[PDB]
Formats: C-alpha cells, structure tokens, sequence
C-alpha cells in the first residue's frame, strides 16, 4: 500500500506537469507564428 | 541569350505588347553556358562542375 | 435474355460470348486468368460456360507460362477455379467441369486424385465415364507393378531416434 | 521548342530536412501539396513537397533527396503536379524509395488518391492464409481487411508479417495468377541492415517474384519516411484496380508518426498531444481507408493491410496506438510475457480480435474454427478457476499453436481436426509436436504396412484444394480421413510413446529432449 | 451588404485543411459556404465554410474536400448562404454525403426543398414530455436501463466492445417495424461497415429500391477530411429535424460515432489559433457538442428517438469527450471490456448504466422492483467477490453462497445472442419480450430456478430457452454417463 501510494503521488505530479508543459508549448508555438505588422502611426509626430 | 529571350517572349501571348528588356545576373553555380528566365519560363543551357 | 444485377442492384453485362472466344485462343492457361480478370473489370461476370472454357484451356495448354514455373500443377489451378466458382460466385459445377478435372488427373498419372474425382462424380454427377475410370485403374496398376505406388522414403523403417527432424 | 520549367521563387532558409521558399515578385506561384525541384546545380535537382502556403507568400517545403546539396538562395522550379510513382508488374522483386527510385542490392500511380466509395466495396469473403494455426483459426484475416499487428519490441511483429508474405509463395506457384497475392513490404525508419536481411530472406524462399520492397531507412529524411506508406499502398492499388489482390505491410506506422511530428514541428505547426500534430489521426485514417475489397463491378481486386505498431511495457493506452486500433478491422496483440514463456508466435488470443469473423474463413476451416473457439473459451474459463474433455483438448490446441515457419493449409487443418476429435487424448502434451511432425512428414501406415486408404495420404499435397472445396466433414473425404487418423494414432502410441515413456538414461533423456525441441521448430 | 450571393473573394492562406479567404466587399457571414470557381485541374470540386472572421475583409474557413492543387489568390465565389441539404420523402432510400449530394450512383434525386445544416435548437417552450418504454428486445436494456420513446440514448464504450453490433441489433429490432422514418449518420467510421449496413437494409426491405424506402443514409467516414466529419452529423440532424417538424412523424436517428465530431473539431482547432484545453481538446468542446445535442430532441410537433454510439478513448471513461456527453442523454449504456473478455455479450456493465424512466411512475411497479433487486444483488456479489478471492467460497456462509449462486446465474442470464451477430456466435439470435424478461428475472431472484444448472442461463433468450438448454445439458450428461458406464 505504501509503495503504491508513493507511485500514485509521483504519477499524478508528473501527469499534471506534463499536461501543463504540453499546453504551454502549444501556446508558445501559437505565439511564435504571430508576426508584428507595420505600425500605421504618425511616427514623425513625436 | 538575347535570341532565347526573344523566342520565349514570342511564345508568351500575355507579353505581346510588353517590351523586351535583358537583365544580367551572375550565378556562381554555373561554370559554362547560360540560363534565361522570363515570366516564370526558365530555360537552362549551362553546366556546372563535373 | 433476362437482365442480371450485381450485389448493389446494378445491372451486369451478360454478353460473355467474345470472352469465351478469347479464352479458346490462348496458348498458355495462365493467360486464361487474364481474360477472366478483364471480364471482371468490365463488369461482365463469368458464367458456367466461361469456367468450362477456362478448364478446357488449362487441360489443353502446354504449361502455365512461356517459361516454366516451379511447383506448377494443372490440377491445383482447376480445383482453385472450381472453388472460386462455387463459393465466391454461387455456381454449381456441371458434369463437364468434373470430366475435365478427371481427364487432367488421368493425363498426369495421378491415380489417387483420380479416385477422389471418380467418387466426387459418382456422388454429385451421374457417374464417372467408364473410359476415364479404366484409364485411371490402368495407371494405378502400372504404378503398383513398377513399385512406385508410394514414395520410397515413406516405406523405410524408422525409430524414435532414427528420424531426422530438420 | 524549349524545356521551359516554371520558376516560382528562391530558397530562403534551411532547417534540417525542411526548407522555406520566398516567391519572386510576379511569378505564377506553386500549388498546395505539389512537388517542386530545387536547382542544386544547372543539371541537378532536389525534390521537395509543398506543405504550407503562408500569407507572406513564403512556402514551406519538405525536402526529399539531395538535402546536403540544398543551399539558401537557390532557384526553385514548380512542376505543378502531385506526386506520381512508377507502378506495374515490372517493379516486383525490386527495392525502391517512396519516390520510386530503385535501390541497388548487393504506368504512373498518384500517391494522393482517394479511398473507394461506399458502393464501390463488397463484403470480405476471401481468406488470406497467414500460415499460422492460431491466427488462421482464432483471428481470421480476409482479403481487403486492415489487421493491426500490435506489440512490444522483440515480440515477432516483423517475423509474422514476413512469414505471411512468404506463405503466399507456395500458393501462387500452383493456382492461376488471377488469384495470386502480390506483396508490398514497406520498411519505415528501420535499419538498412534489416532491409538487406529481409530482402535476402525473401529471396531465399523465392518471394521476390511476387513481392516488392519499399525502404525508407533511418538515415533518410523524415519526408521519405512520411511518404513511404502512401507510395507503398499506391503501388499496391495498381493491382487492386485491375481485378487482382495485394497485401501491404507497414513496418511500422509508429515511426511514420514520429517523422510526421518532426516535419510538422519544424514547419511551425501547433503541437498537440505528446507534441504530435493535431491531425495525426487523419494521417493513418486516410492511409488505411485505401485498403478495401472492390465490388464485382469494379473488378473485385483488393488490398490487405497489415500495419505494425509498437507499444511500451504492453501499454495500449498510447496516443497513436489507440488511433490505429480504432481504425483497423482487428488486431493481433503479441504479448511479451507469452513470448518469453515459450509461446511463439506470442499471439494473445484474449486481447486479439478479428471483426470480419468467420466470413474470412474457408468452408473447410469454418467448422474447425467454430468448435475450436468454444473449446478454447471453456478451457480458459476452467483453467483460471478435473481432466474434462475441454481441458484435455485445450492444452493440446495451445501446444499445436507453437510454430516457427508458416504451415501449409492441408497440414494445419488436418492437425487441428485430429486434435479436435479426440485423436490426441492419449498423447502426452509434451509429445504433441512430435506426433504432428510424424503425421505431416511421415506416414506410419505405409511404414508398418497397415495403410488401406485409396487416395487420402498426407504426402499427396494436391489434396489441399480438394479439402478446401468439399471440407473434411464430407462423405468424400471424411471416411478416409478418420481411417488415416485412427491408424496414425494407434501406430504412434504403440511404437513411439511406449519407448518414450521408458527412457531413463541421461543420454536418452537428453536425446529425447533435443528431439522434442527440434520438433517444436520443425512443424 | 445584405445579399452576399455571388460575392468574389481570393484565397490568401492555405495551411492544411484551413484556408483564409479575402473579400474586397466584406467577408460574408460566418458559416457561409464558398465555392472555389478557379480551374485548378482538380478531380473533385472544392468548397469552403466560413468559421471565423479575422477582420472586416478576411475570413478563416475549413475545406470539405482535400485542399490539394490549391494556389493562393484563387478565385472564390460565395453561395449566398450556409450549406444546404435536400429534405423530404424523396431522400428516402438514398445515400448522401456532408454536402447533400447522392453518392449511391442511383440517378438524380428529385428535391423540392433544401434546408441549411446550421439551425437554432428548440427553446424551452418547445419541449414535449414523452415517457413511454421502448422495447428493444434485449434483456439487459429492457430491465436495467429501459429506453424511452423520443429520448436520447448513448452507447459508451471502447474499441471492439460491441457498440456497432448493438446498433445493428437495435436497427433490426426497432426500425424494420417502425411506423415512421429513420436516419442513419455515419461519422468518422469504417466505410466497409457502411456498405454492410446498406446491404443489410436492402435485404431487410428497409430500403426498397423498386418500392418505397423508409430510411436515409448520410455518410462521412474516416477517409474524409476533418471538415466533412464535423458537418455530416449536422446534415443528418437537419434531415431528421425536417421529418420531425414538416412531416410531423416519429423518426429514429442513429449516430455512429458521435465522438468523431469532437475529434474533427479538435483536429481543426489547432490551425484556427485556439489554445488547446486539458487532454488536448479544443476549448469549445462543451459548447460545440451542446449546440448539436440540443437540436437532437423531441418537440411538441414530432419526436426523435436518438441512439448515439460514444467512443471512450483507451477505455478512459473520465476523458473529457465521453464525460461531456453523459448529461445530454436520457439513457446511458456503458460497455465494459472486462465483461466482453468473459464471454458475456452484450458487454453491458449494469452497475454503471442509468435510465431516466427507471421510476415507478413511468414503468410498472414490478419492473422497477425487479430491476432494483437485480442491481442490489449484483452489487452485493461484487462486494463478496473480494472475500471469495481472499478466503474462498467454502469459507462463506450459506446465506452468502445462495447470493453468490443467484448472482452468477443473473450475470450469465444477462447475456443474449443477437440476430445480427450469428456469424460471431454461430447461433440464432433471440428476441425477448418485456414481460418475459421481468417474469424470468423475478423468478430467478426468489430462487424458483435454484436447481437449474448455471450454464443453462448462458446465451439464451427467455425462461423457456433456459429450460430447453437445461434439458439438452441433462441429456448430453446422461449420454456421457452411459458412455462411462460401459467403460
Ligand atoms: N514464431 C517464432 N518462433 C521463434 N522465434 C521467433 C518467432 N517469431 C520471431 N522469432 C524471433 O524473435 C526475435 C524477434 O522477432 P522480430 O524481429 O519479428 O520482432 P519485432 O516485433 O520485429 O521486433 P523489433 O522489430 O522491435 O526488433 C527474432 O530473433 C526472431 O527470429
Ligand atoms: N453480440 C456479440 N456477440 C459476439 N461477439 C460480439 C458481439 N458484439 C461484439 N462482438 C465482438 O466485437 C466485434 C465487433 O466489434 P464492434 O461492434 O465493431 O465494436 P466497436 O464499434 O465498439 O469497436 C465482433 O467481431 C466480435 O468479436
Ligand atoms: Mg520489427
Ligand atoms: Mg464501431
């Protein structure tokens, strides 16, 4: 029981971490593809 | 090169009224010969290192 | 005469006369299979006559192909064709097909397959032709007298530790 | 009268096995999913596949060959056509790439075709004999079926598929070429040495005459590994659309997924589960949907798929493994514990299933398999919880399922019938393989001069088709089959099992043990 | 910008199955269908559906066919509205696709009306209360989780547990004699299964080509791109809604598999610039499924008896997609792989199933009492199995041995051979009447059949079949005893 409980705790922590890392990796990939276009502002007026 | 460019120009119907202009670009990938590119039509008559 | 329909109800071409003529002009019986393939592709399923023509071509052809093919057997090809016809096409072989098989068995000297086909014809068909049965019996007697009834190695005495298990 | 190509831009960036192009202003432009040629030299080109068409005009390319020659700033020509590869009977017996280039050994088919329509198929009713008693009986496979081969590393996934390919050599040589089964062995991300060994093994048995190998080794770019299954099935679809039957083997889809994930990630595709691309299911889904059984109106040809998939520690809960399992019409699960326990092939009958069922079985095999399934189910139920008939015969059936090479249909069906009708009740479980070897490769009745059968003998290999036509439980063959089995059982018991049970000497015991082990690997 | 019919646009981006179109006069409304009029040397027409508006001029769309041979700046013309699908009795006996085009090669279809595949779900005031038991002829379903007419049913299960076979049995038992019409929607499944279903329906005269048919087939399968698998269900549901409203008929709706709709949406979500949710489904998993589910309902005009097959990835019933579908159903049938491996078919886990009409007010008092007693006995047997595993059957009390025996007989008596799985089983199927099931289980609970052998309840129908099998078992056992006696 002690060994299985330790494995259960370890597995849940790893699963949470892996899921969060996967989501953040997807978010970073989405952010990277985004490109900043030309700014249409009165640059001289400054 | 001029003859090839003119022949390609004749084939293209869209460029019938367009004037022909020749622009020279140096390519280090070819050692002998020449190539012509006009409106996407590319003719290769060159050779490289053996 | 009557239009035939496929599994989904689509009509299938029934004029299979030209294909039979093509089958009856082949040199090697493997080319007969090509004609059947062309028939199937052209939505012209073979009928009983086409299978009998193919069996005749198998019996009357010199070999399977222009170049020899190892372990080629006319009997196996015809039996496979009959299995296809009866099972995957729902067509009962007639007397002609079994007579062709029996003729092949007699011609090739296989007098045991001859007995099996003789029993088959006696059971399903209205008996086996007397000539074929007599020829098969003659082949069996010739094999028996010459001592080639069974392979020689099978008659060799063996033992628990005298058998070579490859 | 010039061979004018269609230049569409230049090579901008190179990141490993993928590249990005920049279109020259005022050019025709390239079409999606088409092939392009990168002019690495005035006379040499490197193939590539269009994958992305961005808003900026840049083009994502998947390099296919001559990657080392690709440099930034080189011209790119657009062919304007999808990928087509050579197809025909002239490719059999050769090793080729996904692009169709032949690999030296020591008609054009489109690679992006669609699967047959709903009304273009017919029910699976033609069996594809793998040669293994366990699979042929408990896991029927029919032509036009997708059967997954899932398991762990070093469990026989490749061996069973290669045996299935080899098992067709003997059949193809006898029956007409109309019903012959052609094989397309696709190696994906495997070692080059393994490909050579498999080629030599196929050549030894003469399977190259009916088989072609498509290889994308580990040293090749991911693009070729990603396209290998599609090119292989395309080569196999040539025979399907012409009234012929083919067998396609994918070894293995696990590595194709890795290659596709690499390509997608490098080309800035959003990662999904386990970093795989979102549309990773659709890849295999459209790959395996192209294997079907065409209706009689379209010729009646078929393609049979045997995709192979690897698991980790017998974990079938993985991502791609689940996707492939949810696509195929069945699965042969090879268990590691059974493999190490001496059961080979390690087919886990409990976890294996064929959704086609008995429809993909010959009339001769139908009754034997139907009774065998019930006997094995009862044996497993009782074993998990008294030598009853089900328990006496279940153990011998399990003993008969151990094989090293594919078995001829006549031998396998005869042995299964003998074990089914209690002819092996008096035979010890350890001696079942020796009994089967004597039955197949020997004739005790002829040896002892007690054989009165007229035609039914195990050395008459032509009886295989007669058995397949009429079945064993028919008046034509049943009487002689029973007589032969009775004579063989009596002679075997008397002249062999009495002596085998009387061995005590260490030399004789070792000799008998070696004999039994050899028999296990001989039949 | 009211009528956008014929509005011209140009393709601006192509990444996988997602395509961006630029309109100079303004992007048409979302869910609008677009046709790629440009001649690209394609063998099939290309149609796009607007799913998002990037700005006042650009719009992100999803293609219904493969985007091969698609170039940038390709001309696109709006169709003036959403995707339309033919409706009416002229669609009976035909096979359609996501776009509503006949694919059975059986000639043109005479369509008098077409309806968009996207519609607003019925409101609260349009809800009808129909509590009537639906007899499926299956002992387990009729007893533990009875189905209700005009309600929603779900067949949750993994891969290979028997979801498709149960659907085929339900068709054979309910659709052949159904008064109204039927609509089968194949979503992201095997094409060969569709062919088998079509052949079976033609043989069973449900689809009478020469006569009058009473069912419609709409197929979007695995080979199709994700765009078609996310709208084939909408097309089939639109046909069912028309039959419900305009025809005022009672219609059956079979969906297999409803999970593929979620899977297709998740596949396309990544390319739409949406951050994945937990597990890796799209963030709009709940709302997308809810909108479709709310349309599958019985209103005051007609009734739809919907049967949906739900796929549970890797048998993980806690997965978000299976977990989100439970609340949208009136009767859930949860299949278990462990039950199937034991030879029990259908592999229904009665301790995990539930029914809304499992109330004394809706069903008879005897039915409710028998079902509750069966469930309680099964739960008690599950509890006692652990003690048996540790101690052993011999260690249990007589009060517990009787419960164990009755529970084993109940477990084996729940199995039934289906008329559609004859090839799988090799035996003729049974159709058990509702009253027969109740009487048989009531008798078994109180011990009327304590002396019957346990195996007599395995793969049989009513109680009469049990007695016949027991008699056959006794006869064969007597024959075996006689054989032993002679020896
Ligand atoms: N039926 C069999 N009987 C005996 N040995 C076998 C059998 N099948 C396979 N083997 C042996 O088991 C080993 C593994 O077989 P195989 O190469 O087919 O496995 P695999 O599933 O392809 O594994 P991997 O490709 O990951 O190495 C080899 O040595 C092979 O010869
Ligand atoms: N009623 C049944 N009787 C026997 N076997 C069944 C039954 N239902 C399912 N099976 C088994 O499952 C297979 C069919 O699986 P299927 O219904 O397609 O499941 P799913 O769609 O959930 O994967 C059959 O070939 C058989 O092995
Ligand atoms: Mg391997
Ligand atoms: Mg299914």
């Amino acid at each position: 029981q002690q060994r299985t409980s330790s494995l259960y705790n370890k597995t849940r922590q790893f699963g949470i971490t892996a899921a969060l890392i996967e989501i953040l990796s997807a978010m970073s990939s989405l952010e990277g593809n985004a490109m900043k276009g030309v700014r249409r502002n009165k640059f001289w007026e400054g | 090169a001029r003859r090839v460019a003119e022949e390609l120009h004749k084939g293209l119907k869209e460029l019938a009224d367009y004037t022909l202009v020749l622009k020279t670009v140096v390519d280090r990938t070819i050692v002998k010969g020449f190539a012509v590119e006009l409106a996407g039509q590319y003719v290769n008559k060159a050779e490289g290192q053996q | 005469a009557a239009k035939k329909y496929d599994l989904f109800g689509y009509e299938v071409d029934t004029n299979t006369a030209p294909w039979i003529e093509k089958i009856k002009k082949c040199k090697y019986y493997d080319e007969a299979g090509e004609v059947l393939v062309n028939m199937n592709v052209s939505n012209c399923p073979p009928d009983i006559a086409t299978y009998n023509a193919t069996l005749q071509c198998i019996y009357q052809s010199p070999s399977k192909q222009s170049t020899p093919v190892d372990n080629e057997s006319k009997f196996c090809a015809m039996m496979d064709l009959l299995e296809e016809m009866q099972h995957r096409n729902r067509l009962k072989p007639n007397e002609e097909s079994w007579t062709w098989v029996m003729k092949e068995c007699v011609k090739s000297g296989q007098f045991r397959l001859g007995y099996c086909i003789q029993q088959v014809m006696e059971t399903e068909c209205k008996g086996c032709p007397a000539d074929l049965v007599k020829a098969n019996e003659a082949n069996a007697q010739k094999a028996k007298t010459e001592g080639k009834e069974h392979p020689g190695h099978l008659s060799q005495q063996a033992g628990l530790f005298d058998v070579k298990v490859e | 009268f010039f061979k004018t190509t269609e230049m569409i831009g230049y090579v901008h960036s190179i990141d490993g096995t993928i590249a990005t192009l920049i279109p020259a202003p005022g050019n025709p432009g390239v079409a999606y999913n088409t092939i392009i040629q990168i002019q690495v030299s005035p006379t040499t080109f490197a193939a590539g596949l269009v994958f992305n068409l961005e808003k900026d005009g840049r083009i994502g390319i998947i390099l296919m060959d001559n990657i080392t020659e690709v440099q930034s700033g080189q011209k790119v020509m657009a062919t304007g056509q999808l990928l087509h590869i050579p197809v025909g009977a002239g490719v059999l017996g050769k090793v080729v790439n996904p692009l169709g280039h032949e690999v030296p050994v020591g008609t054009l088919g489109k690679v992006d075709t669609g699967a047959p329509n709903i009304v273009s198929r017919s029910p699976v009713n033609y069996n594809l004999l793998t040669g293994f008693k366990a699979v042929d009986t408990m896991i029927p496979i029919g032509r036009g079926q997708r059967e997954l081969i899932v398991g762990d590393r070093q469990t026989g996934k490749t061996s069973i598929a290669v045996s299935t390919i080899i098992n067709q050599v003997r059949i193809n040589q006898q029956i007409l070429s109309k019903n012959a089964v052609i094989s397309i062995y696709v190696s994906i991300g495997q070692r080059c040495s393994n490909v050579a060994r498999i080629h030599r093994l196929l050549q030894s048995y003469g399977a190259l005459r009916y088989t072609t190998v498509m290889a994308a080794t580990a040293a090749e770019p991911a693009g070729l590994q990603y396209l290998a299954p599609y090119a292989g099935v395309t080569m196999g679809e040539y025979f399907m659309n012409r009234g012929r039957h083919c067998l396609c083997v994918y070894d293995d889809l696990s590595k194709q997924a890795v290659a596709y994930r690499q390509i997608s990630l490098l080309l800035r595709r959003p990662p999904g589960r386990e970093a795989y691309p979102g549309d990773v299911f659709y890849l295999h889904s459209r790959l395996l949907e192209r294997a079907a059984m065409l209706s009689p109106g379209k010729g009646g040809g078929s393609v049979t798929a045997l995709p192979i998939v690897e698991t980790l520690s017998n974990d079938v809960t993985a991502y791609i493994v689940t996707n492939v399992i949810s696509i195929t019409d069945g699965q042969i699960y090879l268990d590691t514990k059974l493999f190490t326990g001496g059961q080979r092939p390690a087919v886990n009958i409990g976890l294996s299933v064929s959704r086609v069922g008995s429809s993909a079985q010959n009339a001769a095999m139908k009754g034997v398999a139907g009774k065998l399934k019930g006997i094995l189910a009862e044996y497993r139920k009782l074993a998990a919880d008294v030598q009853t008939i089900p328990m006496i015969r279940g153990a011998r059936f399990v003993a008969l399922f151990n094989q090293k090479q594919p078995s001829y249909f006549m031998n396998a069906i005869v042995s299964l019938y003998a074990c089914l009708n209690g002819y092996l009740d008096d035979v010890k479980v350890q001696y079942v393989k020796f009994y089967e070897y004597l039955l197949v490769h020997r004739d005790l009745g002829i040896m002892y001069g007690t054989a009165k059968n007229k035609f039914f003998y195990m050395y008459v290999q032509e009886l295989n088709y007669l058995i397949r036509f009429f079945t064993l439980n028919s008046p034509i063959l049943h009487g002689e089959l029973e007589e032969m089995l009775k004579q063989h059982t009596h002679l075997f018991l008397q002249h062999y099992q009495s002596k085998m049970n009387a061995i005590k000497s260490e030399k004789d015991v070792k000799a008998l043990k070696n004999l039994l082990y050899s028999c296990k690997r001989a039949v | 910008v009211a009528d956008h019919k014929g509005r011209v646009g140009h393709v601006s981006q192509v990444i996988g199955a997602v395509v961006d179109v630029h309109f100079a006069d303004g992007v048409p409304p979302v869910l609008t269908a677009l046709d790629v009029v440009d001649k690209l040397g394609r063998d099939e027409p290309l149609t796009l559906e607007i799913v998002q508006h990037l700005d006042a001029h650009t719009g992100r769309c999803i293609a219904m066919q493969t985007t091969d041979l698609l170039k940038l700046k390709a001309k696109v013309v709006s169709t003036g509205g959403n995707i339309s699908v033919p409706v009416g009795r002229e669609t009976l006996g035909r096979i359609f696709n996501v776009l509503g085009d006949a694919i059975d090669q059986r000639g043109p279809v005479g369509e008098k009306l077409r309806m968009p595949i996207h519609a607003v779900a019925p409101k609260l005031a349009d809800q009808a209360a129909e509590d009537a038991v639906l007899t499926t002829g299956i002992k387990v379903i009729d007893l533990i989780l009875p189905y209700c007419k005009g309600g929603k049913i779900g067949l949750f299960g993994g891969a290979g547990v028997g979801k498709t076979v149960i659907i085929m049995e339900l068709i054979n038992n309910v659709a052949k004699g159904h008064g109204g019409f039927s609509v089968f929607a194949g979503v992201g499944e095997r094409t060969r299964e569709g062919t088998d279903l079509y052949l079976e329906m033609m043989q069973s005269k449900v689809i009478d080509l020469k006569g009058e048919s009473k069912c419609v087939l709409v197929y979007g399968q695995m080979n199709e791109p994700p765009g078609a698998r996310a709208r084939v269900a909408q097309s089939a549901l639109t046909m069912a809604e028309y039959f419900r409203d305009v025809e005022g008929q009672d219609v059956l709706l079979f969906i297999d598999n409803i999970f593929r709709f979620t899977q297709a949406n998740s596949e396309v979500s990544a390319l739409l610039g949406r951050i994945p949710a937990a597990v890796g489904y799209q963030p709009t998993l709940a709302e997308d499924l809810g909108q479709l589910q709310e349309r599958i309902t019985s209103t005051t005009k007609g009734s739809i008896t919907s049967v949906q097959a739900v796929y549970v990835p890797a048998d993980d019933i806690t997965d978000p997609a299976p977990a989100t579908t439970f609340s949208h159903l009136d009767a859930t049938t949860v299949l278990d792989r462990a039950v199937a491996e034991s030879g029990i078919y259908p592999a229904v886990n009665p301790l995990e199933c539930a029914s809304r009409i499992m109330d004394p007010d809706v069903i008879s008092v005897d039915h409710y009492n028998v079902a509750q007693d069966v469930v309680q006995m099964l739960t008690k047997y599950r509890e006692l199995q652990d003690i048996i595993a540790v101690l052993g059957i011999d260690e249990l009390s007589e009060e517990d041995k009787l419960i164990v025996d009755r529970a084993r007989k109940l477990v084996k008596f729940l199995s039934q051979p289906f008329q559609v799985a004859e090839v799988f089983t090799g035996m003729t199927g049974h159709y058990v009447q509702l009253d027969d099931t109740i009487d048989s289980f009531s008798g078994l609970l109180m011990g009327t059949y304590d002396q019957v052998p346990e195996m007599a309840f395995y793969m049989v129908g009513g109680i009469n079949s049990v007695l016949e099998k027991a008699k056959k078992m006794a006869e064969e056992a007597a024959e075996l005893e006689k054989m032993r006696r002679a020896r």
